[PDB]
């Protein structure tokens, strides 16, 4: 039988938080609108005894042209800063309510290579702090 | 005559909900002068009724607590009635409101036995420390240079930012009594949990090193509390003086039971 | 009976504009001799009028402050009228104008209670330190070897660079009083913010280790201030002596309100 | 002649523990059902004098689609947390009884590349602590 | 809703500062004049609480022949040193006024490989210090 | 003229020790029986003044199928542990008698890739301690 | 407007110093005489406030045969040692006079691979110390 | 004019020392006898002020078959140990007399890959200490 506590899903959290300002999903189909954020997890650690979780989240921004890509990256960074500062409540797809413990910016948006020669990709990296909520 | 397993018996029961403010992202400290009866912050009365509390009746925090407010990037004095409190700004990473108590004991030694015969608490103290980055705030400047924030009549003397000119440190100073509240705010499942400490009186104990430069650091102030005589509470239903009280409350806290 | 949210209530209000010179790229220190009445730098008069200030009336810095100027790579004495001040050069990375106060207290202990009965400030000091790289400047050489920059009449004695020959350290020396100003210049949105410290009197306290070599280091001088008796200011509208005053001003500062 | 003590087989331990909740094996055939965990060892150290063993175990989750893969990874992590907390007894294929000393999570499940374009692979890493039992 | 403060755009800052002395853009078209500087960001970190930002900026110099490339690199380094020392005010494309907190040189211009066999590329790296201004 | 002392040959030592329990050689021909151990040295250091030698030895196990490979690896590890504990005397091919000073396990057997799709390769790493004996 | 001070050109300095003893240039044409030194910069740092510059310089020696290459490398190293010890004055191509603050040898000449099978390439690395002179 | 002191040539030193016991040269022609040692330098540092030189020397042994290669490596290591211990005088090709200050073994001979499938290559690494002698 499984354990009774687990942290909220980090990717779902970030998607449901960024969605009101710009289109976002874990994966991008072959065709979509330019404004677009992609979420991923690279590293983390969970401690059942202390209820401590330290996930690392990556955001990729795709847009047509350098100007639009930079503007989208700036908007996304501002949204993340708002989330870090005001500690708002986010409703997931499942309807559960989840919150954060803290936040920190590791890499401010920079330019990365991409196969498509018109779409410009910007990449930012963030660190989060989360606790354990009871499994419903 | 029956022994249960450790898991069933409850020997491994834990709950992160009871964790304090040792992991949080919301902290704040507020201070003001201490004028005896006019600045009494005792939580209870003689009978046991609630006297004062930073938490509102609804369970939220109060709003009339502060004296200055920031609106649209402009420092304007509050026109609504208020007790009058000043809020410190940012805190450097790895440094925050912390307390480092030091305890001393004396042991009685008898030739009869090697083990100590008895011990007692000789001296005790509980100082705290915080690092402020907004060192150009008039309140912080007055706090560092040992100046009164309010006059004898109790009227405020702290100026709005960018109004007063360069301050000064007097040749001879005098001990000033100050009040402090340390805030730890933690939210879980869309419910707030509050942990606030209270200090009726506190003096300036020691300063910290500060350096100019590209990567310079700001000073770190240190204070020590001292029994004033106007701080009373229901300790086990018994009116008697104390030195520090902690407020716990919030919708999250009440949901534990 | 209403509690607001922490964000709305103002408990998380911050502003980097109030930050001091703990992060800046423009620093400078100036010094001269102290001759009592002739070198008085008190900011205010008995009535409260402005007496002296490093900031000009327009809000910019003064220009007549210095005695030597560098033009086209040539060290030439200033012909325009000036108070007479000397400017230190570069500062090694990680080292700059810094102050390290040390505070001592005495606690009264009564058999009645474990907590200290009362405390008082026994001894206090506020020394500062800076590291100069241009150690061949005549002013710095005189400062390190405890020599007067000006004569009894007050006429300057510091020589232009590359003019005087090797200096000397006398067998027996005497305490020399010196003045110091620490400058922190920070600019935001095309507006200047100035933070300048004032020290009426300061003596030479301690030197620092210096080593020759490929990667050698220069000496780091240390000074301590001491009450002279010619330093007066409006502390809460009350003429009384002080030991240090800080000047704050600039177009950026005035725009806060 | 061989030594008389050895730690229990770590891969067999993990397989026999995860098997009740989901299909698991050391190797996946060319065709099988989606729910699937794969076990591996990357590093360890054995000390005969002190009876100390510190193996490192990797779990790979394969499932069709991102949603199913994430759900399987969450279920596997919860099962591992239950194992770490309650210290249950696990019966191996050989019938021997084996236990743990402690446990710790190094990498919480994240997304990794895979050749198949429909199956999504999630990877988690764990550390274990084991002692020496007598060889039967 | 987004946050109300953000640092000035570093690439736009550097482009608007270097433009008076030499042609500069974030990207070079297939054909242009030789004198040319290219700006990029590689790393950084933002702290909302303290108002601290530490971006890293790269300048690439392209010119025909080794001599012209070295001369352009020297001129660019001198311009950057002037900026670091005198702390001038720079007007962006948007018309906003922005300033610096400090500056430091990490890699003095050196030679790097390039596909074209006539154009010689020189590369220099710099570190900046910036604060937060109110979003208009 | 050469020196008069040298440590015993480490590869010959390990081969002559593991040979009684399983086929072992420094190199495997194109065809042989499955049970098989391969010995190698990766690093070491010799100090003539103090008579100290710290060689590092690698054992590779080849067998048909995962089960047989794991069983062979377990048997080899047990044999090595016996050698580390009881300090037995080993007769080399030359007939000389050689002994050890200590032993330590760096990497407990794990799985590595191999070209053949039926033979499974397991790898373990060990550290030894040896002294100088007189050259005969 | 540019800054008024800059360090002397390191490559020009080294070329004008090594030229009297052996042919040297920043780049080697497709055909030239064997004795040949090539200069390059790999790293450095400039500090306007303290007037400190720490460049790193690489010398490559090409000659026909191992013997000639080694002899040329020895001669070049001796010339560099003379420069480090006696602190002579060097006249650049521009006619300016430049000097050093110190010097240190990081890698003594060693052998490196080269495409041509007759020319043998030797490589040495040096560190220099320079100050700021007024721009004329 | 060049400097007047330099350390003795390390490769020539090692070749003239190992030559009496086995064929050795800086480079191996396409055909030669099996017993063979190859000398190389990988790193070093020279200090004119203190007269200190710390070269690093590599010896490669080629022989037909594993047995012969191992025997040659053992013989070479013994010869090097004799050199380290007794501090003998070595006459170079030029006729000069050169000596050592100390010696230390970094990597005891191990097996490395080689293109030829019959010749087995063994590699050992050594560190030397040398001073400055007057140039004749």
């Amino acid at each position: 039988d499984l354990h009774d506590q687990d942290a909220p899903d980090e990717e779902d959290f970030v998607v449901c938080w960024m969605q009101p300002v710009m289109r976002t999903a874990v994966e991008r189909d072959i065709d979509a609108e330019l404004p677009f954020c992609e979420v991923t997890r690279i590293d983390g650690a969970d401690d059942p005894e202390a209820g401590t979780d330290d996930p690392v989240i990556q955001l990729d921004f795709y847009a047509l042209g350098a100007e639009a890509a930079k503007a989208a990256a700036k908007q996304g960074h501002r949204r993340m800063l708002f989330l870090f500062r005001n500690f708002p409540t986010v409703t997931l797809s499942d309807g559960t309510l989840a919150d954060l413990d803290f936040g920190e910016t590791l890499i401010k948006p920079s330019r990365m290579a991409f196969e498509h020669d018109q779409i410009v990709r910007y990449t930012a990296r963030y660190q989060l702090g989360t606790s354990y909520v009871a499994v419903p | 005559l029956t022994g249960t397993t450790p898991a069933a018996g409850g020997y491994t029961t834990v709950d992160n909900r009871l964790q304090g403010g040792h992991r949080t992202g919301l902290i704040a400290v507020a201070f003001r002068d201490a004028l005896g009866t006019s600045t009494n912050i005792s939580p209870h009365n003689a009978n046991g009724s609630v006297r004062w509390s930073p938490l509102a009746q609804d369970g939220q925090l109060r709003d009339d607590l502060f004296a200055h407010r920031l609106e649209n990037g402009v420092w304007v004095e509050n026109t609504n009635p208020n007790e009058g409190w000043y809020l410190a700004g940012a805190f450097g990473e790895g440094n925050g409101p912390s307390s480092r108590p030091s305890i001393d004991t004396d042991d009685q030694m008898i030739e009869q036995s090697n083990w100590p015969f008895e011990s007692d608490i000789t001296k005790q103290d509980e100082p705290f420390t915080f690092q402020a980055l907004q060192n150009l705030y008039p309140a912080i400047q007055r706090l560092a240079n040992n100046l009164p924030l309010s006059d004898a009549n109790g009227n405020p003397l702290v100026e709005l930012p960018g109004e007063a000119d360069g301050f000064s440190q007097p040749v001879d100073a005098e001990k000033i009594g100050r009040q402090f509240l340390l805030y730890g705010i933690r939210k879980k499942e869309g419910r707030y949990l509050y942990e606030v400490d209270a200090y009726d009186l506190a003096y300036l104990n020691n300063k910290g090193e500060r350096k100019f430069g590209k990567r310079g650091t700001a000073a770190e102030l240190t204070f020590k509390p001292e029994p004033s005589g106007y701080f009373m509470a229901m300790v086990d239903g018994e009116y008697k003086p104390i030195i520090k009280h902690t407020f716990i409350g919030g919708p999250a806290w009440d949901a534990l039971a």
